[PDB]
């Protein structure tokens, strides 16, 4: 067998509660090296936060991460945790493990577990056109607004249209909720001889909307 | 703390090219402590090289590092279209703030489109302006909100796709929201655009009830 | 929030003195220290350097598992040409507390 670090799944919070993610490492001696935790929050680089030899538990923390989490291990099913008391908005996060041998690179990463803490309720999107115009091509989309958690899925025609397709990346409201649009480039001529219909889906609210995006 | 420092922020060549990355430390540091990460989008980062010049299992010949005391360099020979994606070097706790490198492509300019917001938006209160800017390169784009000849500051967010894999190009929007009331009481908007492939900056705007 | 503490494998109360037989993994050892090894040969004609975490003699090779001994797999060397080895032992800076090596003490109970 291959050294492999997996990781325990994706978690959606409140803030004030408690998380404990967990690191399984196979493939090697559990023991014989330490687990590292990485931080990287949306679109930003990465931070190191503490360390564990799983040997003898003996762990470090940057000064940045010291007393706002908890890193723990259990010998016996060769996995190493890492642990809030109290989750802030803040913590909103990808979360890696890595195995690192004494010079401190880390050699073996973890998938991640997607850390999404929020106030917010699961809440379907609001589904609002983006009709065209104001030659040669015509842009039109959909703003796919106020939703909660990521992800949506958009679709063009229902999967009939995908050339010219750009569905940005979700933005993070100041309400707390996501809005995204999904746009398309299609030649002038075909308006009014070919219809437009975007596909929403939004699987933690179980909610399904398809929008008529027609000109003027 | 020892403080990493990588030169440049984003470095543009195309497929084949020589790219060299550099990792300054603000102390003189081991060289066996120093290690080079890589990126791809959405995927956990790989090691490449550990204690400055060490390739890790699998990393192919044209990955590179050098370096000593202070000044550290990670050097890709022939860039293949996998190779496209940020650099870290790392020592201990500390991480660099990463390099991304980028397919550099010609110059192009973007096709820009204004969008008033929908009526069925309006009734629910609140106002969404999307401004789209279509299929351009290099990505640094300014765009400014004008409603009527007034600059906006803190009401506008922005948003870009990840570079195409078949064109090399970038696409953003940007979305002013105000509210119904304040949308109401204004008629110009405006979205001016400022980029590399444009002469002067365009302008695209809708004066608020007139349209086909 | 505390280490793992030592632990006693046997004891024994012979003519007033006490002799202890401690279960010793070396952990303290085993995550501070490794070994930088240099290679030189010719061709190969630049100094090859790599770094070993773990010296341990399990196997399953036509060797040994005794103890006195320390194994390792040593990259760049060929059996054709000569090769010079020269090795190096390297501390963890995560290991220092305000500069100083195992820094701390420890909690236990004999009765």
């Amino acid at each position: 067998a291959e050294v492999q670090l997996v990781q325990s799944g994706a978690e959606v919070k409140k803030p004030g509660e408690s998380l404990k993610i967990s690191c399984k490492g196979s493939g090697y001696s559990f023991t014989s090296y330490w687990i590292g935790w990485v931080r990287q929050m949306p679109g930003k680089g990465l931070e190191w936060m503490g360390v564990i030899y799983p040997g003898d538990s003996y762990t470090r923390y940057s000064p940045s991460f010291q007393g706002q989490v908890t890193i723990s291990a259990d010998k016996s099913i060769s996995t190493a945790y890492l642990q809030w008391s109290s989750l802030k908005a803040s913590d909103t996060a990808m979360y890696y493990c890595a195995r690192m041998p004494n010079w401190g690179s880390f050699d073996y990463w973890g998938q991640g577990t997607l850390v999404t803490v929020s106030s917010a309720s699961t809440k379907g999107p609001s589904v609002f056109p983006l009709a065209p115009s104001s030659g040669g091509t015509a842009a039109l989309g959909c703003l796919v607004k106020d939703y909660f958690p990521e992800p949506v899925t958009v679709s063009w025609n229902s999967g009939a249209l995908t050339s010219g397709v750009h569905t940005f990346p979700a933005v993070l409201q100041s309400s707390g909720l996501y809005s995204l649009s999904s746009v398309v480039t299609v030649p002038s001529s075909s308006l009014g001889t070919q219809t437009y219909i975007c596909n929403v889906n939004h699987k933690p609210s179980n909610t399904k909307v398809d929008k008529k995006v027609e000109p003027k | 703390e020892v403080v990493l420092t990588q030169s440049p922020g984003t470095l543009s060549l195309s497929p084949g090219e020589r790219a060299t990355l550099s990792c300054r430390a603000s102390q003189s540091i081991s060289s066996s402590y120093l290690a080079w990460y890589q990126q791809k989008p959405g995927q956990a980062p790989r090691l490449l090289i550990y204690g400055a010049s060490s390739r890790a299992t699998g990393i192919p010949d044209r990955f590179s590092g050098s370096g000593s005391g202070t000044d550290f360099t990670l050097t890709i020979s022939r860039l293949e279209p996998e190779d496209f994606a940020v650099y870290y070097c790392q020592q201990y706790e500390t991480f660099g703030q990463g390099t991304k490198v980028e397919i550099k492509r010609t110059v192009a300019a973007p096709s820009v489109f204004i969008f008033p917001p929908s009526d069925e938006q309006l009734k629910s209160g609140t106002a969404s302006v999307v401004c789209l800017l279509n299929n351009f390169y290099p990505r640094e784009a300014k765009v400014q909100w004008k409603v009527d000849n007034a600059l906006q500051s803190g009401n506008s967010q922005e948003s870009v796709t990840e570079q195409d894999s078949k064109d090399s190009t970038y696409s953003l929007s940007s979305t002013l929201t105000l509210s119904k009331a304040d949308y109401e009481k204004h008629k110009v908007y405006a979205c001016e655009v400022t980029h590399q492939g444009l002469s002067s900056p365009v302008t695209k705007s809708f004066n608020r009830g007139e349209c086909a | 929030v505390k280490p793992d503490p030592p632990h006693i494998k046997n004891l024994s109360f012979h003519n007033d003195d006490l002799y202890v037989q401690w279960e010793n993994p070396q952990n303290f050892i085993s995550r501070c220290l490794f070994y930088e090894v240099e290679v030189n040969n010719s061709q190969t004609e630049t100094h090859n350097v790599f770094y070993v975490q773990e010296a341990k003699c399990e196997n399953p090779e036509f060797e040994r598992n005794v103890e006195n001994t320390s194994c390792f797999m040593v990259p760049g060397v060929l059996p054709d040409t000569l090769n010079t080895v020269r090795i190096r032992v390297k501390t963890n800076k995560l290991c220092y507390e305000d500069d100083k090596l195992w820094s701390n003490w420890s909690q236990e109970m004999s009765i």
